[PDB]
């Protein structure tokens, strides 16, 4: 019960149960075509980001666990210090210069188990 | 199992009132059959019903403007008739005539611009008695909307025939259809169909008549809102179609001119022949019977013993009382009095209607607008069915035995009222919530 | 915002009488008010109830007359479209009083299709004697 | 022909209270299409409420009222001096309409 | 095989197997700009729907189950008098004023079932 | 490691394991109407193949599986001559003319699938 | 008060006042207003 | 830039019937009046 990022500054560990304010809330003459290009704007800002979590295995999902091992060159922070003192601001600043190579490791455990899958499935 | 949970269920027949935004099908030119999508394919229901009303809907709503902004496309691009406004002396054209025809027929010569600014052109032209105006030998006219509107030529590469089209919704969106026989306007519907898009709905321009439009069942069935009030229309429909039929046997000559560069300018000639007057012919027979058969339908409202009495019109501008089309590209308007004698008590010819001709029209009251006519070449003839009158009454006091019935009407959205009255708009939802014995796992 | 109507004319019995009632008065304005919108006529005598006089529709004046004052009372417009006109012929000493007109849009209109007289303009005064 | 008449014709009031508008219909108004208007001597008699309870574009909070069937009242919240004049209601429907004869308040 | 909204008037018991051809037609110059006016409402609506469907976890279903108990306040009435006797269209006018609090109630399931079980998946 | 539409000439047992980068790029004045076109054509025909893998259980997944067989009247070929010679463009010329009777075929098996299971969980 | 650079003479300095003053103009001349007609369908509304 | 090559893999080209030389067309006409509508009509010239 905070509302739309009421806990923008709270602790990670506290706000991954409000998740729920944040997700409902992406799709809700001269001013003619202003007002047209916002809403197309906001269905691809939105529909980039639901093909980007349905191709991992976590579509429908909100918080979804993967078979990504975590690096120690990314970070070296351990748990009591990220989901207790940190925030989810102080956390993106750390990580923002390697998200396309996660992007890209991610894609593969997809793959490498679908395939798996479907060699078990076909027995 | 006693302990219900609720379920949510995806893709479930259920809908709501809702408005949104109506699109043309429709399958040289016309003013709407220019950019439209390709085009039956309907979905028959059963035993559900349906509060369909009209006079309340948003799709005779949407069309006024969808016409309007429509003719005014087709009006944009034409040439812009600014430099017609000069003195014109004007006398009349075929003088001591005995005919009916004496006031109308005006000649009238002026000056006009040509491509090269410093010359100029006299020309001579005939324009109707309903197109010039005297202002303080022979005399001098001027235009009848010059001094408070600007007049622009219509492009004479475009018709002006009603082509049918459709409109169509958009998915997620669609159309109930009501299929009773029988039906007056707000009620329930005991058989409805889910259409995406309608039949041919024919664009036509008329006032104080239906021309051209749908027929209905065996019986003739009148509608209105709360008809013991005296202040809505009456829109009937009659059961079988009554021809009307009129020509203009005035053989036309239409010259044309060049008032600057890269414009033209299409102006009446003369008349080759005899100076007549155009008029609309119906059979008496088969029209006293239709007015017998709606008497006799009207007398289901208000008793027995009470004189019914069909009168003329109330008076106002051109388009009230008189009738006005569209014929072939002409605008007619005849005074159609002869249709509206004495009175109807309970105990092989034709009826002609004087019927003249308007050049400089104003449709939908577009001020500061307004849109020139060009003549038509030859004799043009024009048969019509008449589907559906637009009635009105009057008052009175209590001791009142003759209700009398005059044709008004002039509302444009009437006549898209006659032809859309069985559909409407309609927007279903796809989310249903029902309780039952399930319950998911850990 | 507020219509106008002038004249504070006096006559006698067997004349007619005209009153103008204009929106925005410059004359040359394309006001558009006579349109969309439904005008009444509404006469009050000193000491009565006002009574109803005429109404007239917007979409191409078509008058509608009452049973009292049917056969001698005349009223539309110019080829402008403001400054609708009211012409009662066949005076009487009786009907001596003052005259409003007020815009309504009479169920017409898109929001709601209300029924009020949302605006009254002047309320010119017709006296007669001898 | 419905006649409209109205039992309050005279009322006296001081500023600061309640007052009660009463008018009764003849035979069945459709609870949907009656007016009031505010008259005075030599002004601009400007509309109050729409209908049967709906407020207008300049109509302040303190107007309103409510009624049904064949009674329909006026219920002012508070009394200003700007507010001393007679009032007149009137009902729609079939022509002629007929307006509900007439009432005035007044100081005391 | 009825058609586009042919069970409508039918029963839900029996209009309950037809749920595909009314989910499957959702997606299905002054006209320049009409045309495109509807072709954003239409993705718009069905995107909303689409969204509101993957918060439940029932993105990709159509009958699914929640946990959610349903309260005898919003409705009494027992199983054998709705499931045979009252349509779709007479049962969505009855819980036509609860829809804002089980669309709440409804949230809740999802994020108390994620991290119940996300606690079960780091063991 | 090939690129966007780089196994269109290898074998369909090659192909099968970079399909990623199709499924990625689908989503990625004069001119003001021009591009505004493109940007809802692009989301509309996304948005379609979504509803058409979203009715079927696979949606979220790439390579899912069914419970319609494979009749004998599409094709005769086995399964040693296709995903060892053929590529998908020769594949796709052989059942272009059977494509409107399966994907209905495939709607059925879903509620047969929605249907059994909903009373199985209702016990 | 507020600037992007107190010792930069070059940007603007916009200050902000706790309490609103006053400030009282009118035009005294009646100034009436005529017509007349320009064209086909305009207007122009000149200086009396 | 950035092209991707391919291998074992034919196509029916063809030109003189593609969409893309009779689009360039119509871009072209779409385009060149564009630039045109601010400028000034030459009408008094005519004399
Ligand atoms: C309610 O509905 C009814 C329908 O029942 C309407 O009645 C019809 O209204 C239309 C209005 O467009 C009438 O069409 C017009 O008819 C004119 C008369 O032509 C007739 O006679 C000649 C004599 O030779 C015949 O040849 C014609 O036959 C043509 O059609 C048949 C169809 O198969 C063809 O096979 C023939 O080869 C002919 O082509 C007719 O029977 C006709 O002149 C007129 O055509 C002009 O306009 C069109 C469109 O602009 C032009 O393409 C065409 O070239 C003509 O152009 C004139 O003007 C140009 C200007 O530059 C000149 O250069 C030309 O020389 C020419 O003068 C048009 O087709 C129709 O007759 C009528 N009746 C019937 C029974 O259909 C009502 O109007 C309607 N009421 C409403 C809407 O209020
Ligand atoms: C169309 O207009 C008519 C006429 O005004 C409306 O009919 C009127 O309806 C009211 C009810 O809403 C009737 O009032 C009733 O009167 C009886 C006594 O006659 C009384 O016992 C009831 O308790 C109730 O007050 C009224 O009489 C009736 N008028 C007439 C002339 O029949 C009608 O409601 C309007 N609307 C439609 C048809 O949708
Ligand atoms: C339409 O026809 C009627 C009937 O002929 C015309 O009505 C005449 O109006 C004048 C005007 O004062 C009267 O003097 C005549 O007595 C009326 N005729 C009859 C038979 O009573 C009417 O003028 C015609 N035109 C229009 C536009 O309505
Ligand atoms: C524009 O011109 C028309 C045509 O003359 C004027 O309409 C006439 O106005 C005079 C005013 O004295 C009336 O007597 C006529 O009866 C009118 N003719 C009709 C109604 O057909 C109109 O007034 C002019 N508008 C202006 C000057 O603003
Ligand atoms: C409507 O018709 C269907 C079959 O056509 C039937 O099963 C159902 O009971 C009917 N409903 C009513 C209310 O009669
Ligand atoms: C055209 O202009 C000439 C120039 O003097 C004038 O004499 C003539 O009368 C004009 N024509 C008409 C019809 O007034
Ligand atoms: C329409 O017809 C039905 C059938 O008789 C009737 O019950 C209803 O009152 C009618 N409504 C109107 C407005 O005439
Ligand atoms: C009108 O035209 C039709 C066209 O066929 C003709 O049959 C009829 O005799 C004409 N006259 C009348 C009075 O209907
Ligand atoms: C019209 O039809 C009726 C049928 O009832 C008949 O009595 C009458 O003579 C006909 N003619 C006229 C002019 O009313
Ligand atoms: C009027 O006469 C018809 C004759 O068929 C009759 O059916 C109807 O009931 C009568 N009207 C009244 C109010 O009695
Ligand atoms: C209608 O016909 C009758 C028959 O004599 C005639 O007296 C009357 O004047 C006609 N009506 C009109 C408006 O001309
Ligand atoms: C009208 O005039 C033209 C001019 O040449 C002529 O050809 C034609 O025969 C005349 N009559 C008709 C009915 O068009
Ligand atoms: C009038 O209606 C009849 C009824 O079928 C139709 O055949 C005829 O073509 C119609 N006349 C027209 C549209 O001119
Ligand atoms: C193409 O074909 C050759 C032989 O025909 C084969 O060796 C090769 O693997 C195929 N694929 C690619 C991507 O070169
Ligand atoms: C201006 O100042 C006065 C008093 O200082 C205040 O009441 C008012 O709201 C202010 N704003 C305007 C727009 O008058």
């Amino acid at each position: 019960s905070l509302g739309f990022l009421g806990a923008a500054g709270s602790t990670m560990g506290a706000a991954s149960m409000t998740l729920t304010v944040q997700a409902r809330n992406l799709l809700s003459t001269h001013w003619g075509i202003k007002q047209l290009q916002a809403r197309v704007l906001a269905v691809e800002h939105y529909l980039r980001d639901q093909q980007l979590l349905g191709i991992w295995g976590c579509s429908g999902k909100l918080i979804c666990c993967t078979n990504v091992p975590w690096n120690s060159s990314w970070s070296n922070r351990n748990l009591s210090e990220i989901w207790d003192n940190m925030t989810w601001l102080q956390w993106d600043k750390e990580i923002s210069n390697y998200t396309q190579i996660i992007y890209g490791l991610l894609e593969e455990s997809q793959n490498q188990q679908e395939k798996n899958e479907q060699d078990l499935l076909a027995l | 199992a006693e302990n219900l949970w609720v379920t949510v269920y995806y893709g479930v027949p259920v809908w709501k009132d809702a408005e949104t935004t109506l699109f043309c099908a429709s399958d040289h030119n016309v003013w709407a059959t220019h950019a439209c999508v390709p085009t039956p394919q309907e979905i028959h229901l059963e035993n559900v019903t349906e509060e369909f009303n009209m006079w309340k809907n948003n799709m005779v709503e949407q069309m006024h403007e969808d016409i309007i902004s429509l003719w005014d496309q087709s009006l944009k691009p034409c040439v812009k008739l600014t430099p017609l406004c000069v003195t014109l002396q004007c006398t009349n054209y075929a003088p001591n005539l005995l005919s009916n025809m004496r006031g109308e027929l005006k000649q009238c010569s002026f000056n006009m611009t040509t491509e090269l600014r410093d010359k100029k052109q006299k020309v001579y032209s005939l324009f109707y008695r309903l197109d010039v105006v005297q202002i303080n030998s022979n005399k001098e006219y001027r235009l009848i909307n010059c001094n408070t509107s600007a007049i622009t030529q219509a492009c004479p590469k475009v018709s002006f025939e009603p082509i049918p089209i459709h409109y169509c919704a958009p998915a997620g969106f669609a159309i109930l259809k009501c299929k009773d026989k029988k039906f007056n306007g707000t009620g329930p519907c005991p058989s409805v169909s889910t259409v995406q898009c309608t039949h041919g709905i024919k664009p036509v321009v008329s006032t104080q008549l239906l021309l051209n439009g749908s027929l209905a069942e065996e019986e003739v069935i009148i509608r209105s809102e709360n008809i013991t009030n005296n202040a809505k229309n009456i829109l009937v429909q009659l059961n079988t179609p009554v021809q009307i039929n009129c020509t203009r046997p005035n053989n036309n000559t239409v010259k044309s001119i060049r008032i600057g560069p890269g414009q033209a300018f299409y102006y009446f000639g003369d008349i080759i022949g005899d100076i007549r007057m155009a008029h609309c012919n119906v059979s008496k027979a088969t029209w006293n019977e239709t007015l017998g058969k709606v008497v006799k339908q009207l007398r289901k409202h208000f008793g027995n013993n009470t004189i019914i009495r069909f009168a003329q019109s109330s008076g106002g501008d051109l388009e009230v009382t008189t009738h006005s089309f569209n014929c072939g590209g002409e605008f007619f308007y005849c005074n159609t009095s002869g249709l509206f004698n004495s009175t109807w008590i309970s105990n092989n010819d034709s009826i002609v209607l004087p019927c003249r001709i308007k050049q400089i029209i104003n449709m939908w009251q577009r001020i500061g607008q307004a849109m020139y006519a060009p003549p038509i070449q030859g004799v043009i003839r024009c048969v019509s069915n008449i589907t559906g009158l637009i009635l009105t009454r009057d008052g009175g006091s209590t001791n009142s035995t003759t209700e009398t019935f005059r044709p008004g009407g002039g509302d444009m959205r009437d006549n898209w009222r006659s032809e859309l009255y069985k559909y409407k708009v309609v927007k279903i939802e796809p989310l249903g919530v029902a309780p039952t014995r399930c319950k998911r796992r850990v | 915002g507020r219509l106008f109507q002038s004249g504070t004319e006096v006559k006698r019995p067997g004349a007619s009488v005209k009153i103008s009632c204009r929106a925005d008065d410059d004359p040359y304005t394309d006001d558009d008010t006579f349109t969309k919108y439904y005008t009444h006529w509404i006469r009050q005598a000193p000491g009565q109830p006002p009574e109803w006089l005429g109404v007239i529709s917007p979409h191409f004046a078509r008058p509608i007359y009452s049973y009292k004052f049917r056969d001698r009372l005349t009223l539309t417009r110019d080829s402008s479209l403001t400054a609708v006109y009211f012409e009662l012929r066949g005076l009487q000493p009786d009907d001596t009083g003052i005259y409003f007109c007020a815009r309504d849009p009479f169920g017409d209109m898109y929001p709601h299709y209300n029924y009020h007289m949302d605006v009254w303009g002047g309320g010119t005064t017709v006296i007669v004697s001898s | 022909e419905i006649v409209l008449t109205q039992s309050p014709a005279i009322l006296s009031v001081s500023p600061g209270d309640r007052v009660i508008l009463s008018c009764k219909a003849s035979e069945g108004l459709s609870s949907s299409d009656l007016a009031w208007y505010r008259f005075k001597g030599g002004q601009i008699p400007t509309l109050v409420i729409f209908g049967a309870s709906n407020r207008a574009r300049g109509t302040p909070d303190r107007f309103s009222g409510s009624g049904s069937g064949t009674d329909f009242t006026l219920t002012i919240n508070r009394v200003e001096p700007e507010d001393f004049a007679t009032y007149y209601c009137q009902r729609y429907g079939g022509t002629p309409i007929t307006f509900g004869g007439g009432t005035k308040v007044d100081i005391k």
